[PDB]
């Protein structure tokens, strides 16, 4: 199903510094709604800058502790058939 | 309906299951499509000194050359093996 690929980087040097996945959705793409991202032309098609807003709907889903004075953070919206 | 909006594209590959490229990095996606809110994903290899991104209609990774943006041609992801070669006409010396 729907994985939140979650990806951030340091402000500073821009390295690399961590990724997570939500758990898989299935085919419910509401959280997709609640981020306001349509579903057209954004499933498997790249990369949102997570802003404040998008924080709070998306921390409930991580492990990481999202900080984004710390790092800039990135989301895809990866959907594969199954288990994955 | 959302399962369908799912099979539009190709799925990236995880980093993990890229081989064949050396050790990769993800890198801070930049490249904007024209349809579509996002930015392709990216990796960094050999020190940094390569680019790939995940070509999600085509269903593989575009090479680039770091310093100038050069394009390299595309990789099979599972392999690593060269399937395009170099286009002259494309690069990403805007999206570095």
């Amino acid at each position: 199903g729907l994985k939140l690929d979650l990806t951030w980087f340091d402000k500073s040097t821009e390295d690399f510094k961590g990724e997570e996945y939500s758990k898989d959705f299935g085919d419910d793409g509401s959280v997709m709604e609640s981020l306001g991202v349509p579903f057209k032309d954004n499933v498997n098609n790249g990369c949102f800058d997570v802003i404040a807003e998008w924080v709070p709907l998306l921390q409930p889903y991580f492990n990481h502790q999202i900080d984004i004075s710390d790092n800039e953070y990135f989301v895809s919206f990866d959907y594969r058939d199954g288990d994955w | 309906g959302f399962k369908d909006y799912g099979h539009d594209y190709h799925p990236a590959p995880k980093t993990e299951n890229i081989k064949g490229l050396g050790d990769l990095k993800p890198g801070i996606p930049k490249t904007p499509k024209q349809n579509g809110g996002g930015k392709r994903k990216r990796w960094t290899g050999d020190k940094g000194r390569k680019i790939y991104e995940w070509d999600s209609q085509h269903g593989e990774l575009e090479g680039y050359r770091a310093s100038d943006g050069q394009h390299l041609g595309s990789f099979d992801p599972k392999t690593g093996n060269q399937l395009k070669g170099p286009d002259p006409k494309r690069n990403i010396k805007k999206y570095l």
